[PDB]
């Protein structure tokens, strides 16, 4: 089993990367408890958080789009490698992606999905309230059969 | 602390105090009044200190020309 792209040019100067997973237009996903609440409500406060701040969250990541998008501007290439949906947000998420000069061809656009949008059960167990996921969003599902074999060879 | 203040609340912060506690300070020291012939005697009862809103509005005080106040009322 190999993949042939019938091309012998070196692509580019500066190597491509890509970055696969999912795309959000900014979301921490390491979060954990903090000492300081400010008020919960007043967001004017919420700077005294951002300056001190707790030390899981003192340079926090993010999505790898971020990644690919500080890349590019950073002056590399990357390709991001992901599933959206065909709805407008889908849509407004490749065009940042674009904007931002990311390659996206190996960006699938589900039709069938609502991008951020993730199909959730809540129940509840120990007299606790769960939530179980009845159906992923489209960039927690793309496929083995999706990949763009063309930019995991650059 | 987290944000430029409001440039009024200098004066705001003032005003209310001065509700909040000058009123109370100052009918404090109104004394008991004494006749000359130490028979019959007045003070006010500074705790029913009442202050009603003004019964004509700024915008109806600047046009008769007068002046927006509470009237304060005292047992």
């Amino acid at each position: 089993v190999d993949y042939d792209d019938g091309i012998d040019f070196p692509y580019d100067d500066p190597p491509l990367v890509c970055c696969f997973g999912a795309v959000q237009k900014e979301f921490v996903p390491v979060v954990r408890v903090h000492d300081n609440p400010m008020h919960p409500d007043i967001y004017s406060q919420w700077k005294m958080l951002q300056w001190d701040p707790p030390e899981f969250g003192r340079a926090p990541g993010g999505p790898p789009s971020n990644v690919a998008i500080s890349h590019v501007r950073l002056g590399g290439r990357a390709a991001f490698m992901g599933k959206v949906g065909g709805d407008d947000y889908g849509e407004e998420l490749v065009l940042m992606m674009n904007k931002e000069r990311v390659q996206t061809r190996g960006v699938k656009f589900d039709e069938g999905a609502s991008t951020a949008c993730t199909r959730v059960k809540i129940k509840f167990e120990d007299g606790k309230m769960k939530a179980e996921t009845v159906k992923e969003p489209p960039e927690d599902s793309l496929l083995a059969s999706e990949l763009n074999l063309a930019v995991l060879k650059e | 602390t987290s944000t430029i203040p409001g440039f009024n609340q200098i004066q705001f912060e003032g005003f209310y105090r001065f509700i909040d506690q000058g009123l109370i300070e100052e009918l404090s020291k109104f004394p008991k009044i004494e006749d000359i012939d130490h028979e019959i005697e007045f003070q006010l009862f500074v705790e029913t200190y009442q202050l009603v809103e003004p019964l004509i509005k700024e915008r109806d005080a600047v046009y008769e020309s007068l002046t927006y106040s509470s009237e304060l009322y005292v047992s």
